[PDB]
């Protein structure tokens, strides 16, 4: 209740970059499976209380 | 925590008494049958009386100012300090110098009259919750099990048994078979009368007089454990949530039906049929095609007994103790007493001029009027 | 309690939206509830079910606006507006998530929603969001992984927190938790004797820091 | 510490279980296929590029001690048996 | 008698 | 104006009967009635009787379609096939049809084999409720010997026939009760 | 008949393409009464539609059509026993639910599948009807009226066929009542299917446990009144003659262990078969199994009965199965605790070989925290791999705060107050905080516990607890003094055998003592501590600082925590002061406490419990009088006053703080007094030895039906307590207090049950040895103390 009243309010939180790691020369990191990916999404849109999530009038 | 229950029990009616009801005598049988749903009931032969409780007391009364003439104790001791119920529930049937009663132990008794010595035990399938119809030297048991018996008089033996199907879920008590010519007609808990010869015990015919079943069980409780009435060549049965039917004594042919269930007994007098409904709702139909002549609604929900005719007069008990008499022209009440505080359950015995009644506390009660 | 008078449509609607900008989220959820039953497929149904699946998520009333946001894109799978539910489908699982030791099915349900938002409606004015979430979400998930590491490690299993390790570098190859885990990893496969495994996993820390 | 041991600690195990028996049914030049029918799949690997299975038989019963049968297959890039490593114990 | 209620 | 050509008379349970179906059997007992008027002569309970008739039809066939109960063309040709003794049955009973009711020829043969259905459904569970004990059959056939394999035998189909008919009636009664049915002939 | 247009009218939610791809009909064809037929069937079956009106016009095919209406709103009425929000969840699961369509068809199902949910509670006259208020816009709402009738319970159970067991006996095991006395607490009268199952199941088993292979259960016969208010429930049995143990046979593929399960088959030739014994056989061998490896190692055995001779030869048929291996261990559902609290109660370790009773055992350990409403578990198997499972937990957190309060009664603390708050989860971590408070006659406590159940992954715990503590003499049957203490306390437990609990720790602890009567014991601990007091005035005072190391060991074994019938419990504490305190002592006790049933029934008990303690100075001191040993009572010694065995008070001559006549006072200068003086005042001692051996036998009179839940005893209880420190040769006068000879005895009968008032206790004891000033009290009673 109380815990997800703050949630359900605006609680912008913005956590480190996603930075890919290094393979050594000799070896090779385990493969990815593409199962948690982040594609590239262009554009400047608003985050963080700065977008309007009210319903489009529609 | 209250819980009220789903229809009212209706009030005591108020009744100008045409003649006033009396007491003859009353004599006390240790405590009774209790709140246990029970056959048990007196009996009466050659102006004697002989009662007895669930615990396996057993008395012999006289029958004009209830003087007990011998007593015995059916319970078995394991010394002075250990006591067995016998837990007697079948109705005292005297026949032949023979006292009968079942047993919830599968057991029954066969006392003398003289002295209540045991002339023989036998044990059977199963609860013997039935009156022990006696005839043609036999002594028909209908247990718990569906399982009907035939002991001898005499010996006691298992002479042939009868299996008949039980449901999953049927009403507490069973069906006392009805013999004539030599056969022995008997209601099942899964609603379907039966014959079987008494020699072998070959099933002549059977037959199914319940409506019909629900999807759920419960509502679709057909128990047949009334005693079925024959007369002239004609079976009348009365089944649990059922249809009153009258059906041919040979081929078991349903001459007619009525749409009303009940599990206490009814009476078959002249043209008349008086029967209780399962709502205590005492009725008067008729022979020919059970056509009703009047009803009386004014004792729903009371819990009444089975009706004995005394003196052209309706006799039936309640759960409160009251003992209402009710004409048979009109249905209207003549004449209402109250007796006992305990309350009557078991069917009231009428005979040789005497009407007695057993209530829950075992205390035998002899009606009269003056 | 809480009682609806019997006015017009658009008087009720125009009062439940006025009590949306008041900030008073009960009384427009009555109102909108109200115009719902009443209304049940008049005009303003499809507007009603958006509002009361924002009402209800800012209200905390979470299993509700999951229950509204379902029968909505059941109820018109091509809605123009669609994209807006599933940013809001995906805004509900994250609050229900709501503490990274915790079960994770209702983070891995929001980045399962956020993935599908930003993959199927890329120029969505809601995908920013979306993608800065699914970073949150993929950070979280592997911190839960690295705190079952840790609990294994304590617990002596070796095999357990090479195993999940190894799960980690398969799925989050690019968290903080990662490159946390690994030294557990590391000090598993040194305990159970693997020495060339030891140093492979040396290897790729010190390729990194 | 000696106060590890006298502790309650429940029977700790890991990996693959080892009867003796199977790792006698392997020979130079079987195929992972028949490596896994007859051993079974390991539970763990070397997934930093070359393909290795580490059957390890770790127990470790309370205030017993830590006992480990580390069984390394190398295979080659045909999945093929190359070479077997068994360590009967841990030193 | 000890009554406990669960909050 | 609108001129009202069909409409759904009542439901039972998912399946309907349409005022189109209450019309064609109004003709079958009343062709039936044109031998002999003394039949039918009633109007508005032949009405009631006829839409009683259709509701257990409905009700029927609905439990014969759960039960997976089918039968195939080749029986319906055979089944059609019964007055052969007198008739060219299939070629003249074809043709013939075509002057009373036989606009489509499907319509005879897809009307008379629902009636197959109904009939194999309702002989299945009539006769399933149905028991016979030999002492019936027995003492039967002596009542009849006083008015020998042979003559036993007589008794099992009487008695048979005897107790399908009641147990019949019963189904019908249980049926219709336990089913879902709405008159609404507004 | 041709078509040039399809048109729909009263159409509400179904589309209108929708609906013209549902007709088998399309605009711009020929059309006849068979299509208008089959279109109106086809319209029916959507499941949309109550009436279809398909409709031709002059050139248009005008469709009328009523929609089902769609569902407003669900009212309830009569639903007493049944809550609201339950009645909703059953109808939504059912389908009903608000928002749909109103099916008119469905009325007699729904309720129906009431009347059967009320009638499996046990309601038999429960009547249920659903009406239903036509609204505007074709909405509709439907109210469903209730008729709970009054619940039936059973009247009777009946075992028909039994003739070495009473039917009292056998249905004394039941979890079926037929009695339920007012004074006991057994359970209710009620009737469910699922009871009837299982005690038909538990009278299979004791009549197997005896020796009864060929036991059989013929039938089982459940029956109502008519008023439908009782039920009687009878079962017919055969049972057979006993039957003795020939031999066990063991085959299948043993995988090379067969010397190893030859030993766990093992049995005296011509013993009693046992079915539990069997089980506890099979038991065995699947943990054997499980141990070397193998995850599900079915276990079979077919009994060979040869009834010549009456003796069973078991075939044991053992497959030890397949290696599985646990790749993952899940757990879903703790929103609140967190996956370590959850994780550390598992016995299957991932990454190892899978176990089932490992699983199990993980299972029941998550259950026995408490913290869940319920524990499931689901090995799946991981796609691609005939040999890795994936062991899932799903768990429906349940609160764990709760508020407490309780009230006894008893001869000893008089009424006793209890109240607290506890936690037992704080914040999903596992820490179990609470404040409780107790208050009685002569004692009114406080304390303030946090505990961490996980010091360490092995199991150690480090607690903790801040405690207030009033004692007051006077009212304990002591010689008057005041001691108001507070302190602190941490300690750790180690766990080593899973009977055995070692305890270590420290505390510290601040007396404040005042309203001293003079005496001789109480001014020689003065004296000994170095102060000078008075023998004068009762307003004295001291207050003391010490720090004390607390070391303890428990050992458990009884079978059952509640009227147990084997094992023993012997519990050792300990204490200290360590330099740098006030005192200079040390303490120790040790309680035992060994059953040791004489039948099998385990119904003959013979208990024996002993109480010792000791403790004294180090440093030329004496060990502080308020930590002396009390003996008598209802827990030591029965018969005698409470902590009234011991030492007796010497009081010196002293004026009374507020003498007024009429009253009763000790030894005073107002009174005539000019020298010591004896008195009846327990005062304790630092030594002390109590032993008692009680037989425990079945209560006679009470019916055997539920006679087991009242225990009976006869006791004889021995016990004495002394001064080491008393100086007999100064105060030769008085009696020497120092001799531990003076053995306090006594003999009585004890009746203990469980009341719905709480735990009761009550005994009656005769002390027929007993010693000058020693005050008996026969007859005493705790009802609800223990709460
Ligand atoms: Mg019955």
């Amino acid at each position: 209740r109380y815990k997800r009243q703050v949630s359900g309010d605006e609680a912008y939180l913005e956590a480190a970059p996603l930075a890919e790691l290094h393979a050594p020369a000799g070896m090779i990191l385990p493969v990815t499976s593409g199962d948690y990916a982040i594609p590239v999404t262009n554009g400047s849109g608003a985050v963080g209380k700065a977008l309007d999530i009210r319903p489009p009038a529609q | 925590n209250s819980e009220e229950d789903v229809v009212k029990m209706s009030p005591l009616p108020t009744v100008e008494n045409q003649f006033t009801p009396t007491t003859a005598w009353s004599t006390s049988v240790g405590s009774g049958i209790g709140n246990f749903y029970s056959n048990l009931h007196p009996a009466l032969a050659d102006n004697v009386v002989y009662a007895a409780d669930r615990a396996g007391l057993v008395k012999a009364l006289n029958a004009d100012d209830g003087k007990e003439i011998w007593s015995v104790s059916l319970a078995e001791k394991d010394g002075w300090f250990s006591k067995e119920p016998a837990l007697l529930s079948g109705g005292v049937t005297v026949s032949g110098g023979h006292v009968y009663i079942g047993s919830e132990k599968a057991q029954v008794y066969a006392l003398n009259t003289s002295d209540g010595t045991v002339a023989w035990q036998t044990k059977v399938a199963g609860e013997a919750l039935s009156r022990p119809v006696v005839s043609d030297g036999l002594v028909l048991i209908h247990t718990s099990n569906g399982q009907l018996q035939a002991l001898n008089e005499a010996d006691g033996a298992v002479k042939w048994t009868v299996n008949l199907d039980m449901p999953s879920l049927s009403l507490r008590g069973e069906s006392a078979p009805t013999t004539a010519f030599g056969a022995a007609v008997v209601g099942g808990d899964n609603g379907r009368v039966s014959a079987v010869l008494m020699e072998q015990g070959q099933m002549i015919w059977q037959q199914r007089i319940s409506q019909a079943t629900g999807s759920t069980e419960i509502d679709r409780l057909s128990d047949v454990d009334t005693t079925p009435v024959v007369v002239n060549g004609v079976v009348f049965a009365l089944a649990y949530n059922g249809n009153l039917t009258a059906l041919d004594l040979r081929s078991g042919q349903i001459m007619w039906k009525r749409e009303l269930g009940s599990v206490n007994d009814f009476i078959v007098d002249g043209n008349r049929i008086y029967l209780v409904d399962q709502n205590d709702r005492v009725m008067a139909l008729t022979i020919d095609g059970g056509v009703t002549l009047w009803t009386q609604s004014d004792l729903l929900h009371r819990l009444l007994t089975s009706p004995v005719l005394y003196n052209g007069n309706l006799v039936v008990g309640d759960s409160e103790g009251y003992l209402h008499w009710i004409n048979v022209e009109d249905g209207r009440f003549v004449a209402q007493q109250k007796v006992d505080s305990s309350g009557f359950q078991t069917e009231p015995v009428a005979a040789d001029g005497k009407l007695l009644i057993q209530a829950k506390d075992g205390t035998v009660y002899s009606i009269t009027r003056w | 309690k809480e009682e609806v008078p019997d006015n017009p449509p658009n008087e009720i609607y125009a009062t439940a939206q006025q009590k949306l900008q008041d900030g008073n989220w009960r009384q427009a959820i009555t109102q909108l509830e109200a115009l719902d039953n009443r209304y049940p497929f008049g005009p303003y149904s499809q507007q009603v079910q958006l509002d009361l699946i924002y009402a209800y998520y800012k209200n905390a009333d979470l299993p509700l606006a999951q229950a509204a946001i379902d029968r909505f894109i059941r109820l018109n799978p091509t809605h123009p507006n669609i994209d807006y539910v599933m940013y809001m489908r995906g805004l509900t699982n994250m609050a229900l998530d709501d503490r990274s030791d915790r079960d994770p099915q209702h983070a891995r349900a929001a980045f399962s929603d956020f993935s599908k938002l930003v993959r199927g409606y890329p120029n969505s004015q809601y995908t920013t969001d979306a993608t800065k979430r699914l970073v949150f979400l993929k950070d979280r998930l592997a911190k839960y992984e690295y705190s079952v590491a840790e609990y294994y490690t304590e617990r002596g299993a070796w095999v357990a927190v090479v195993n999940r390790v190894e799960g980690m570098l398969r799925d989050y190859p690019d968290t903080q938790a990662t490159r946390d885990a690994l030294p557990l990893m590391e000090n598993a496969y040194r305990q159970m004797q693997m020495n060339a495994q030891a140093e492979k996993v040396a290897k790729i820390i010190a390729a990194n820091s | 510490s000696t106060l590890e041991r006298v502790v309650y600690r429940p029977d700790i195990n890991q990996g693959n279980y080892l009867t003796a028996n199977d790792v006698s049914k392997i020979r130079v030049g079987m195929t992972q296929q028949q490596v896994a029918y007859a051993l079974g799949t390991p539970l763990m690997s070397d997934p930093f590029g070359t393909n290795t299975w580490f059957y390890v038989f770790r127990q470790q019963p309370g205030h017993e001690g830590v006992t480990q049968q580390t069984l390394t297959l190398t295979f080659n890039s045909s999945g093929v048996l190359t070479n077997i490593d068994n360590k009967p114990a841990l030193s | 008698w000890n009554w406990s209620k669960s909050f | 104006a609108p001129q009202v050509v069909d409409k759904v008379a009542a439901v039972v349970n998912n399946g309907v009967v349409l005022e189109s179906d209450v019309d064609g059997l109004m003709q079958s007992v009343k062709l039936n009635a044109a031998q002999a008027r003394q039949q039918l002569p009633d109007d508005a309970t032949l009405r009631h009787q006829i839409m009683e008739r259709l509701i257990m039809d409905q009700i029927i066939l609905q439990m014969g379609q759960k039960m997976g109960v089918k039968i195939s063309d080749e029986q319906l040709d055979q089944a059609i096939a019964n007055i052969a003794k007198q008739n060219n049955m299939t070629l003249d009973q074809m043709r013939s049809r075509l002057a009373y009711d036989g606009l489509n020829y499907n319509t005879y043969r897809n009307q008379i084999r629902k009636e197959m259905i109904i009939s194999e459904v309702r002989n299945n569970e009539v006769r399933r409720r149905i028991t016979i004990l030999p002492q019936e059959v027995e003492s039967l056939a002596q009542q009849v010997g006083n008015q020998d394999a042979a003559q036993k035998d007589r008794a099992y189909r009487m008695l048979m026939n005897r107790k399908f008919s009641e147990e019949a009636a019963s189904w019908m009664q249980e049926q219709r009760a336990s089913a879902y049915v709405k008159i609404l002939s507004n | 008949f041709v078509v040039k247009d399809i048109h729909f009218e009263g159409l509400q939610r179904v589309a209108v393409g929708a609906a013209l791809l549902s007709m088998p009909v399309r605009t711009g064809d020929t059309v006849n009464d068979e299509d208008i037929s089959n279109t109106i069937r086809a319209l029916f079956a959507t499941g949309n539609f109550e009436d279809v009106r398909v409709l031709r016009d002059g050139d248009t095919l005008l469709v009328q059509v009523k929609e089902r209406p769609t569902i407003a709103s669900i009212t309830f009425s009569g639903n007493k026993s049944v809550k609201d929000d339950m009645l909703k969840q059953n109808l939504e699961a059912s389908g009903v639910r608000v928002g749909e369509s109103l099916d008119r068809t469905t009325i007699a199902d729904i309720e129906k599948g009431l009347e059967d949910f009320y009638y499996s509670v046990g309601k038999y006259s429960a009547s249920v009807k659903a009406v239903v208020t036509p609204l505007p816009r074709n909405r509709v709402d439907l109210k469903l009226v209730f008729q709970e009738g009054v619940s039936a319970e059973i009247q009777q159970i009946n075992i028909v066929g039994n003739h070495a067991f009473t039917t009292d006996e056998l249905i004394s095991h039941f979890q079926l009542r037929d009695e339920v006395p007012w004074w006991n607490v057994v359970g209710d009268r009620k009737y469910q299917k699922q009871k009837l199952a299982g005690d038909l199941e538990t009278l299979r088993s004791y009549y197997l446990d005896r020796g009864y292979a060929r036991f059989n259960i013929d039938s089982t016969q459940v029956s109502l009144t008519p008023d439908k208010k009782g039920i009687y429930v009878t079962v017919n049995i055969t049972e057979g003659d006993q039957y003795k143990l020939s031999g066990v046979e063991v085959s299948g593929n043993l995988a090379g262990h067969s010397a190893e399960i030859e030993q766990l088959t093992k049995i005296e030739p011509g013993e009693l078969y046992n079915g539990t014994k069997v089980t506890k056989m099979e038991d065995d061998i699947k943990k054997l199994l499980g141990r070397y490896g193998y995850a599900y190692p079915r276990v079979q055995s077919m009994p060979e009965i040869n009834d010549a001779d009456k003796t069973v030869k078991l075939r044991v048929n053992v497959d030890a199965g397949n290696r599985f291996y646990v790749r993952k261990i899940r757990f879903e559902g703790n929103d609140t605790s967190k996956d370590a609290v959850l994780r550390r109660e598992m016995r299957q370790m991932e990454g190892a070989w899978l176990g089932s009773d490992l699983v199990d055992q993980g299972k029941e350990r998550l259950n026995r925290l408490g913290f869940f409403e319920t524990v499931d578990t689901d090995t799946q198997r991981v796609p691609g791999s005939p040999d890795q499972v994936d062991v899932v937990y799903k768990v429906k957190e349940r609160n764990t705060g709760s508020f407490n309060f309780g009230i006894g009664y008893g001869t000893e603390s008089g009424v006793s107050f209890q109240a607290g708050v506890q936690q037992d989860n704080w914040l999903g971590t596992g820490y179990a905080v609470g404040i409780n408070g107790t208050k009685n006659d002569y004692q009114t406590y406080a304390e303030l516990s946090v505990t961490n159940p996980y010091f360490t992954v092995d199991g150690v715990s480090l607690g903790g607890r801040l405690f207030y503590n009033d004692f007051q003499a006077d009212d304990a049957d002591l010689s008057d003094y005041t001691n108001k203490s507070y302190g602190t306390d941490v300690t750790l437990g180690f766990p080593i055998n899973e009977y055995n609990s070692l305890r270590a720790g420290l505390g510290y602890v601040h007396n404040s003592l005042s309203n001293m009567q003079p005496q001789v014991a109480m001014w020689r601990y003065l004296y000994s501590m170095g102060e000078h007091p008075s023998t004068s005035d009762q307003d004295n005072s001291f207050k003391t600082d010490d720090f004390t190391f607390n070391y303890g060991w428990t050992y458990n074994k009884l079978d059952r925590g509640y009227f147990p019938t084997d094992g023993s419990r012997v519990n050792l504490t300990g204490k200290v002061t360590i330099p740098g305190s006030d005192n200079e002592y040390y303490k120790v006790t040790l309680d035992t406490a060994t059953y040791v049933p004489i039948d099998d029934d385990h119904k003959w008990v013979v208990l024996g419990r002993t109480r010792w303690g000791y403790g004294d100075g180090l440093g030329g001191k004496e060990m502080p009088f308020y930590e002396n040993f009390y003996a008598g009572g209802s827990s030591t010694v029965r018969g005698f006053q409470s902590n009234t065995i011991g030492p007796k008070a010497v009081y010196f001559p002293h004026q009374a703080s507020n003498y007024d006549p009429d009253y009763d006072y000790e030894c005073a200068t107002q009174d005539g007094a000019k020298d010591l003086c004896k008195s009846d005042d327990a005062v304790g001692g630092n030594a002390m030895a109590v032993a008692s051996l009680e037989f425990i036998t079945p209560t006679p009179f009470i019916s055997d039906k539920y006679a087991n839940s009242v225990r009976t005893s006869f006791f004889w209880d021995m016990g004495t307590v002394w001064d080491t420190n008393w100086d007999s040769s100064q105060y030769s006068g008085y009696p020497d207090y120092s001799d531990p000879s003076n053995i306090r005895m006594s003999a009585g009968i004890a009746l203990q049950w469980m009341s719905p008032l709480g735990p009761l206790v009550f005994s009656y004891a005769q002390p027929f040895k007993k010693y000058d000033g020693d005050k008996a009290e026969q007859f005493q009673f705790n009802i609800g103390k223990t709460w």
